[PDB]
């Protein structure tokens, strides 16, 4: 849905 | 409001046509974030948010083309009419120049006031919706901001920075740690500001400086080794923020290709050079759908760790986690445990603080699930090796070492009894014949004149160098040590 | 399409005006779900989903009124124009009668074919969006179905049932277990069908019967003691499905009042009588904002457990969990642990199966977090009691007993080493002086002629009746027993 | 965001 951008 | 050298590149009718806008906008001195965001938000919308095609909107059109794999006949793409995109652009610009007037902000020769930045922040912040969930998918772009008034934690900061470019301030930039975002401004860009909330709690430190978080040695602020962006890096961020997720289990093919392409674009232009995490993202992407003539995934994870060490004092966690992942998925225990150990090697020189909960959980998953599961799986693959390599047992210990060193000097305790059970159980996964071939030396002589070896850094892990290497693992004991 | 005795009750301009529609529709023989859903979806939308008021829609109007607490001046409510609501209604009815024609479904005197029901299912199912996340807030109502084409797992079944009422079939009803929904139909309503997916996995058993899940003694299907609804209960469901959540941390006052009111309405009419969970929901609501002249929360939790025992062979878990909650929050350890024990008392006669993951997690939270936290808190409140009551120690043991009995005869193992650490640690929370005042008797004589006592039912828990009551808790030992 | 209706 939503991670911090470019998270692994 | 838009320049003519941009207008001409419209309209966009395929993934490729989009790449052109980015390759072209990226070769200017001042790439337009507001423009690129909008295009990206727009595309991502009809591709992931609302895939049903409206037949009563004569202004919106779609573009047919052969479908990628043998499966399917024709795929449709959202044509980006210059008109639509330019209308949004203008609307954004109006909000801004019309809600803030630089008339009263004397900028001594290319610097912005802390009052100006805090203002533009507020402008955007008060522009935000009252009714929505802050963690939902596809509210990262300004398309989202302008259309729905919804924007996610990181999205808000990106927004504030795009807003400033709109006002002409070219000293304001995106600051990116691994789990947060804020703004950097001033001459040489050493002045900082908080502009967005962090975590579940709407707790913001808006207007305050990061100085306090860097000081306390938390991972949110990376001990001051966070990224300081430039327009080109900020465009990378945006490309990394593309969420191809249609559903919890479904993903938009076109959005994947698009994001993969745009990352290469950024790579060739060398703009990924200081962005470890982006290198990782590119990596993972490739693993699934490789492109011809491009480096392996594994190559890339390393280019990523390289970047970390070079430009950020090797103080970033994710580039190891990213690599650890790749092996774990590719069932390469040795190489996996190595990388997880390298991770703790970084974490050890931090402190676990309130806002660091994201990474806590990321270790807890490795420690208490992922690892005890590669091991469980290994105890069954030999019975039908690596579970008998001492160097792997050292990897595991060193991993736990780092995690213990982390805990040291911290506000909140990292370790609790629940960590113990999986420590005990992971040890027990290794034969005593092996747990003893590991040399746990503290130190012979220092400096230099003119099995495998392992030295512990955590007082906790040191006090047990014996229990770990017993033939019988003292359950009761290890527990009472690990927690204190 | 709508009857005139309904039309007249429009338009709705307050929470009260809404209640009237429900009190009035509930006194008919065939309450209109499609109508009530739509009103509820409509209201819930401008109250929770999109709170910003549109000023360019002359058809949509809002209604001012004094704000509840001293805080605030005026609150606005979404006026439900008869026109708007009737338009949606008609659109739904069109979809249905126009996508299924009863012309070819001979119903022998008030029964529906299994082909007809599976059809109406399919109609609704194919009507569903391709692009959305199945767990998101506010997609339960038909307002959602008709407007956005989004509907959540339970919502889909409710929809199928509303659809049938539209087609005139009055033998099709909502089947409700504690974590699933399906349909019941036929004469006497003993024939069943699956119509919606369950859990993350889009795995459906559509067209198949529940018979297999009831058989395997899983909790999803409650060993056949699931609710069989009637129009009146189905209206309750709908009221229970109202999601007052604006945000992860914010809630719509008006939506709370509305849902609280509508539950009482349902209570007075006695329609909550066979709905344990609804009694709970009402309970919790009251705890936070009580209404004058109404029973206490505690009163209600019990009316709920009463219902469970009476109408469902006391085979439902939530009415204990609900009560356990209330105490735990109200820091009443004794009464809490009692209820958690009563819970395991039910679970013991089930089997842990694939789809039962929701309840597994709900015990795991109690066992490994909530409880070890009331205890931790108790070890500090006496030091500045209940941590010294044997009956509480029996409560804890009996709780673990039930959970062990559950595991017995199950496909997947419930217990693993991680459960152990918190067992060991919760025991250790009790003084040996106390852990010994508990009589763990198996049995003197059976039947009857003409400290506290505790009998274990799980072979696992029996084999340890000694270790638990030692002065020194053998860590290493308890572990190796609990798992097997 | 979403519980089963009337869950505890």
């Amino acid at each position: 849905r939503w991670x911090f951008p470019a998270r692994p | 409001g838009l320049k003519a050298a941009q207008k001409t590149l419209f309209p966009l009718r395929s993934i490729d046509d989009v790449v052109r806008l980015f390759a072209a906008e990226l070769g200017r001195e001042e790439p337009d974030l507001v423009l690129l965001s909008l295009v990206l938000g727009f595309v991502e919308h009809f591709l992931a948010v609302n895939r049903v095609i409206p037949t009563n909107v004569p202004e919106l059109t779609f573009q047919p083309s052969p479908a990628p794999d043998p499966p399917g006949g024709l795929t449709y793409f959202p044509v980006a009419d210059l008109s639509i995109i330019a209308a949004l652009y203008a609307r954004f610009t109006a909000q801004i120049r019309g809600a803030v007037d630089l008339s009263l902000y004397p900028r001594e020769g290319g610097v912005s006031s802390r009052e100006l930045v805090k203002k533009v922040s507020d402008v955007i912040w008060n522009s935000l919706s009252r009714s929505y969930f802050k963690d939902r998918a596809h509210i990262q772009s300004l398309f989202s901001f302008i259309t729905g008034t919804k924007l996610d934690s990181s999205g808000v900061a990106f927004a504030v920075v795009g807003a400033c470019q709109a006002l002409g301030l070219r000293d304001v930039h995106l600051a990116l740690s691994e789990d947060h975002a804020w703004v950097v401004f001033g001459p040489n860009g050493e002045q900082t500001a908080e502009v967005t909330w962090h975590g579940k709690g709407n707790e913001d430190r808006r207007g305050q400086t990061v100085n306090a978080g860097v000081a306390e040695r938390s991972w949110l602020y990376l001990k001051g080794s966070y990224m300081r962006c430039d327009r080109k890096m900020e465009v990378a961020f945006m490309v990394c923020a593309i969420n191809p997720s249609i559903d919890l289990h479904t993903d938009s093919l076109e959005l994947l290709q698009l994001q993969q392409k745009l990352l290469w674009l950024l790579y060739d232009l060398g703009h990924l050079e200081r962005y470890p995490m982006a290198l990782g993202n590119l990596a993972d992407l490739e693993e699934l759908e490789p492109t011809p003539g491009r480096p392996d995934p594994l190559t890339l994870y390393h280019k990523g760790i390289a970047s970390a060490k070079t430009y950020y004092r090797d103080e970033h966690i994710y580039p190891y986690m990213y690599l650890a992942g790749y092996h774990c998925r590719n069932r390469n225990v040795r190489e996996a445990l190595q990388a997880w150990a390298d991770t703790a090697t970084v974490i050890q020189d931090y402190n676990y603080c309130r806002e660091d909960e994201e990474i806590y959980k990321e270790f807890f998953e490795v420690a208490n699930d992922v690892i005890p599961n590669l091991l469980k799986e290994a105890a069954s693959l030999l019975e039908a090796s690596a579970l008998q390599d001492p160097e792997c047992f050292a990897h595991l210990l060193r991993f736990y070492d780092g995690i213990c060193k982390w805990e040291e000097g911290s506000p909140t305790p990292v370790l609790h009894v629940g960590w113990a059970t999986f420590l005990v159980q992971s040890l027990g996964r290794f034969e005593g014949q092996v747990r003893q071939k590991v040399r746990i030396v503290s130190g012979t002589v220092a400096g230099t004149a003119r099995g495998p070896v392992l030295t512990f850094q955590s007082e906790k892990m040191k006090g047990m160098k014996e229990l770990l290497v017993a033939t019988k693992i003292n359950s009761s004991a290890i527990k009472l040590q690990l927690t204190a």
